[PDB]
């Protein structure tokens, strides 16, 4: 019965995030020769074009991490990501300006991304 | 992946079935619902989510359900539930309560909370967000009080005075036309949201009315501008044809009249018991008999809240003191003894707890304390759970029930009784963006950031010329809502509708937003928030015994408090 | 720190005080405000020791003597307030006639 | 009769060929030239010369050529030299430069600058004057920021923010219409003059645009808002139509991009790099090689400035702090290791010494101290003197060269970059009479008389209650100018052009005076005055080595600074 | 004395720093406010007395321990940050949970 | 206390000499603003004390010496000013070229 001023007592269990989505592994490669930090919410298909990666899997999905948190990358770095699917509408506009609607559309976003050099469209 | 629960509410704050202890208090909420999708929080940072083309919409334009601010992942405490959510506010209002961010990738986004290009963002995990305070007896006396009431959480003032005048100084009264609009215009510069009461004594209808007219927007019925039937009844006359509230303090001296006589002049009508349990004021001995009334919105005022053991040391001397009492006359010693009486106080505690008494209030620099009514609701709470346990409607060990009808005690239920719960008094969408952000470890005691009208306009910050806003000292401070015509737009200057209708601002060039009184004479003890109990108090007369329902009120007094020598300077 | 307004005023008490208690060392008969000052952080610092307010309506009178404080002082004091955080939350201490 | 050199400076202020140092640095300043005839010096007191008949003129009306307000030998430390005048003001600006008196009796005296009826005098002789500081990385957090920046003779804060909300912690930005029309209210208020920066965040133009058509004079790209390809290109497209300024804080994280990529969305166009060292903020580890490039006007902010024994330890911590990083996260270690870097922080010191980096800002409350631009200008030239001697463009021993370098970094080179040079930045005729008095004693330190439009607003002047106003304590204190309405007409409230075509001045009721943003498209590096320095700047990514046209820049931190120690209670 | 706005508030702290040492030496548990003052003060002089950020933020930690402060006081200080003059200039230093 | 503008603000005069003192007798050289601090509370004590306005203008040079002060501080300070109440009102002290 120490008191501890507007201390928690959390309840049992865990939280699992992105519950029901499909969820995705896959090997991504810092080419470059500087750092590089993923967030938990950009469309990965539409990070740094020295990430190398198969393009295509980050269509339409996220990294599978805490809300906020993010993904590093030093130079040269080989990783595994796990990826969970964008939910909502299912539209992403800016940021790279790869995508500017529907994530369905693979073949004009691949298009795209290949033309600027974002590494890995196969 | 799955997050634990202690690393979830670290980042998040506290999700459902989580507790948190209230300050220093026994007292523990437990989030009961949360509107968030698990993965999708809003935040916003470094490489977080409210960011362009992610959590914040590149597309939608300030009119296209962009909110002006989000606030986000709040634990919020009100009469309307103790839940976990995103707050959106927009043109100064509450808009949403729900899930913030960015429809295009994001789950469970309530449709008119989107984070875009025009949205602030203040982070709320890990913090308590309640209503501002509404304090319904505030003396007008000396402007360094706002600050005192805003630093414990409060962002309305209704009451009366025009500084350090006697009138003012004994009574929440701003009387007659030119006194009520100097006030109106000296409330251009208060940091916070007023409503004037005039003088609701006279034996004649109009004296009483030109003041509702001039801009009044309630009455305050007082002993010592005479609280006779005949100035009840037409106070009360005035106030069902004006649509606002009268607040009485009855006749102590049973001059004119005992409690059965103030009740008879009412007549059902409604009216606002100020300090009911009567140290502050009323019928010797037996005025709190009004709380059990249908017609009775019945308020406490702070000093004697909780019941300590140094309660009626410092009350029997205030007493003495401000009444210019002589000890050696015996006609003082007894009016002391009538008016300054344990049982009444002890019981006070009691119906707190047991909603008979439905408002907390200050009696701010009269015979109360313009920064403790937060305060002292808690600390009541507190004392309460400790004497009598666990409120019987509780569950899960957690002290929801107890809290929802403490904090309704000071937020909804005062606005209720003054015909302002349409713009204040609750964290629901369509009210007026007047939140209080605390951090848990100092709830109740010390507000960590005060927003009026969507603006933070007084915040616990640091050094102003150092590199970031924490180093030392730390200290409440006004912030830019308070600042040049912003002041304007982030505080309500309440009126009633005559004065509105005869264009009042208009002649006066009030700029501050006009909120009208309304709806407070068709309201009763039912309409008060978990605090609606009517049954009969019976005070004896000559040993001052309250019972309820027959059954005997005994309290014991308390030697400590939380929320008290851990935080205080002084 | 989170002062609130009354703390950093009441901070000024004690400073006050402070002038005055070096003021009395040195041999000096104590004024007006000097007096007021002294007997008031008195009042606050019993507080926060955790004394009584009925301990303090008595000690209080007996913090400085008419011997203590320049001619007519005592009779200009007729009581000093103060409201200080005891245990059991604020409290308001009224001294009378302070000063004999 | 001749005078000697010393008895003359002592009278008048020094003359040509005298040198005075700045505080308790090594740094001197000489005369360049002296505007007076000698004999004929206007001067103020009981027999002295601005007496009717005498050197004031007796005849003239105020529209005659007759002044306002007369500062007296003035010693001017501006861009546009170091020299001996008298300053004349009429309505608010410069209107001459020169000698004042009157033309009846007395040689030389500019036409324009005659001492009447109308003039009010200050006398100079013996201090610096300079233009006002323009700061231009502003964090609107804390109000109480205004006097702690008028304190250190700054008289524009550029920048964003809402208050002690998160998103105004992080970013220099009043995201919105609503925010940004509340923010222009409150700005009424602060005695100082404003131009708000807007969200620099979208993928489509008209949430971005909508800020400035409601009053925003720029915007700012912040990472944590998304410093992506497709918010740098939006902004800037704005930015080109609505002829305002752009600022940017990079990607640190690199996440959408390097460095190359940023520069490549940027496409040529105009922009100012905020903290372009990257301690601050951006694209780690090389984001400092923006300060190389044409299109780029690059500023620092203070809290690097300059290297010290101190600076690591207290950043790495600082940003451990802001960032809730963990010690014991190798992610969160790597990230404040590349981000926090003795490489670029030395160097930066040496880019400021060859005028690489233009301009100098506070980052006040988010990464910085609102009240220390200015001073820490003056320790940055004191340590390249004491470490690399004077310029090889020095004559006379004097530092004359390397003064005009530095004053330019925080008057001139931000007024530019922003599009308001055309009203403040530097004590030329046709500007706004924004002017620092300092004693040389306390150059750079502490401000004597802060002049705002002509009216003193901010003053070290002691004891109200004394019979002069020289007696303790003597602190700084709002003066007459920010009282009142004068604090409109003493002020400038800078917006963008489509903002005032479409009324927003009128539909909000501010009174401040409205400065036009403009002309800060069509300028670049070139336009900044003795910082125009465009070369290769490259950084090792393995050793964070920085190589300027392919030769090393290392410098050593300091122990001591002057302008510290000597001035400061805490 | 040319006091600017920070130099007046910070006097504030150290006359928070005295009362609350006051409170100690006569047998008080310390409260939140007094231990922040207490350790505030002691970095803002220790900048003073030429002292570096690093020893400081190591010092900080040394200042009050658990026995000092009321039950909860340790758990309710995460850290403590002061600016204060240097012999090279203005510094902040954090002190992270400076009572164990 | 009945504080008028100047009590109030005078009280950190006072405030700021305690503060350069402490710094004094550990050992520190005292910088500009805690020079000027000490010989101004110097004044107002001295006044309170019922000296002469003439003994104080003489006084006030021998509070502070060239080796109590950082190098500088002595030519930085022209002269101290102070009003403070005399027996026989309030009255202006100078102090010129305090500390030689
Ligand atoms: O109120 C108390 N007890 C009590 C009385 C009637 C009940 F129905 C239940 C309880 Cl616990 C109590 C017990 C000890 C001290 C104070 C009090 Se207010
Ligand atoms: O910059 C320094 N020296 C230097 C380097 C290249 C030059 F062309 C000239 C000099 Cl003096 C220096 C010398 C010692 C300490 C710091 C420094 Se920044
Ligand atoms: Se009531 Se004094
Ligand atoms: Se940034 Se605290
Ligand atoms: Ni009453
Ligand atoms: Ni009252
Ligand atoms: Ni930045
Ligand atoms: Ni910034
Ligand atoms: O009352
Ligand atoms: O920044």
């Amino acid at each position: 019965n120490y008191i501890v001023p507007g201390e928690y007592r959390v309840a049992e269990g865990e939280i699992e995030i992105n519950a029901g989505r499909e969820k995705t592994t896959i090997r991504v490669s810092n080419t470059g020769d500087r750092p590089i930090q993923v967030g938990s919410h950009i469309h990965f298909v539409e990070v740094n074009k020295e990430l190398l990666f198969d393009r295509a899997e980050g269509i339409g999905r996220r990294l599978n991490i805490p809300s906020g948190t993010a993904a590093r990358f030093e130079p040269g770095e080989e990783m595994e990501v796990e990826l969970t699917e964008l939910g909502g509408n299912r539209e992403v506009f800016g940021i790279s300006d790869l995508t500017n609607g529907s994530v369905d559309n693979k073949e004009l976003i691949l298009q795209r991304a290949k033309e600027l050099g974002y590494k890995g469209v196969e | 992946m799955k997050i634990n629960r202690q690393q979830y509410a670290e980042s998040y704050g506290p999700t459902v079935g989580d507790q948190v202890r209230l300050a220093d208090t026994d007292l523990w909420i437990e989030v009961e619902k949360d509107y968030t999708t698990y993965g999708d929080e809003a935040n916003f940072g470094g490489g977080k989510v409210l960011r362009e083309g992610m959590g914040e919409n590149g597309t939608y334009t300030r009119t296209e359900n962009v909110l002006d601010l989000l606030l986000t992942n709040a634990l919020i405490l009100d009469y309307t539930g103790i839940y976990k959510a995103d707050i959106g506010v927009k043109d100064g209002y509450i808009v949403g309560i729900g899930k913030g961010g960015n429809p295009d990738i994001m789950d469970g986004v309530t449709p008119n909370m989107i984070v875009g290009t025009a949205t602030e963002v203040i982070a709320a995990e890990g913090k308590i967000v309640t209503a501002g305070g509404i304090d319904t007896h505030v003396h007008f006396i000396n402007p360094d009080q706002v600050d005192v009431a805003l630093a414990n959480g409060i962002t309305t003032l209704f009451g009366g005075g025009t500084g350090p005048a006697e009138g003012s100084k004994a009574t929440t009264v701003t009387p007659g036309p030119w006194n009520i609009e100097k006030m109106l215009k000296s409330t251009e510069g208060l940091p916070i949201n007023v409503g004037i009461l005039g003088k609701g004594h006279g034996s004649s209808i109009a004296p009483i009315m030109e003041q509702i007219d001039a801009g009044a927007a309630g009455l305050k019925i007082h002993e010592d501008w005479g609280a006779t039937p005949a100035s009840i009844d037409r106070s009360l006359t005035v106030a069902d044809e004006a649509d606002v509230q009268v607040a009485i303090h009855s006749d102590t001296l049973n001059e004119a009249g005992f409690l059965e006589d103030t009740l008879r002049a009412i007549n059902g009508r409604v009216i606002h018991s100020f300090h009911v349990e009567g140290a502050g004021g009323g019928h010797a001995p037996d005025i709190m008999a009004m709380a059990g009334h249908p017609n009775v919105l019945p308020s406490s005022t702070n000093p004697t809240r909780p019941f300590t053991v140094n309660t009626i040391d410092e009350h029997l001397d205030m007493l003495m003191v401000c009444h210019h009492l002589k000890q050696n006359i015996p006609e003082d010693v007894a009016f002391a003894d009538s008016r300054i009486r344990p049982e009444t106080i002890a019981a006070e505690d009691i119906l707190h707890d047991l909603g008979i008494i439905s408002m907390m209030s200050t009696d701010a620099l009269a015979m109360g304390r313009a920064g403790e009514m937060v305060l002292r609701t808690w600390q009541t709470a507190d004392k309460m759970k400790k004497q009598r346990g666990p409120l019987a409607e509780e569950k899960n060990g957690s002290d929801n029930f107890r809290a929802k009808r403490y904090v309704s005690k000071y937020t909804i239920n005062p606005a209720i009784a003054q015909g302002i719960a349409h713009e204040v008094g609750s964290i629901e969408e369509g009210k007026f963006a007047d939140l209080v952000l605390w951090e848990p470890k100092f709830f109740g005691v010390k507000a960590d950031r005060v927003i009026k009208g969507g603006i933070i306009a007084y915040a616990q910050i640091g050094d102003p010329s150092a590199s970031i806003p924490t180093p030392q000292p730390v200290m409440g401070r006004r912030m830019y809502g308070t600042v040049g015509d912003l002041i304007h737009d982030t505080n309500i200057t309440f009126m009633s509708k005559s004065s509105i209708q005869q264009g009042v601002p208009a002649k006066l060039g009030l700029k501050r937003r006009i909120g009208t009184v309304k709806n407070c004479r068709n309201i009763g003890k039912k309409d008060m928030k978990w605090n609606d109990v009517t049954t009969d108090i019976d005070i004896n007369p000559e040993t001052y015994e309250v019972k309820v329902d027959g059954e005997v009120l005994t309290c014991e007094p308390v030697k400590e408090l939380p929320m008290a020598q851990r935080y205080f300077l002084f | 720190m989170h002062l609130n307004p009354a703390e950093k005023e009441k901070l000024q008490i004690f400073l006050a005080s402070e002038l005055a208690l070096k003021r009395k060392a040195r041999g000096l008969k104590l004024n007006y405000p000097e007096a007021v000052a002294i007997i008031t952080s008195f009042i606050m610092e019993g507080a926060r020791d955790g004394k009584t307010v009925a301990m303090l309506m008595e000690e209080g009178k007996h913090v400085l003597t008419r011997d203590d404080v320049m001619e007519g002082v005592p009779e200009m004091i007729d009581d000093i307030q103060a409201e200080a955080t005891f245990p059991d939350g604020t409290k308001l201490v009224t001294v009378h006639n302070p000063i004999s």
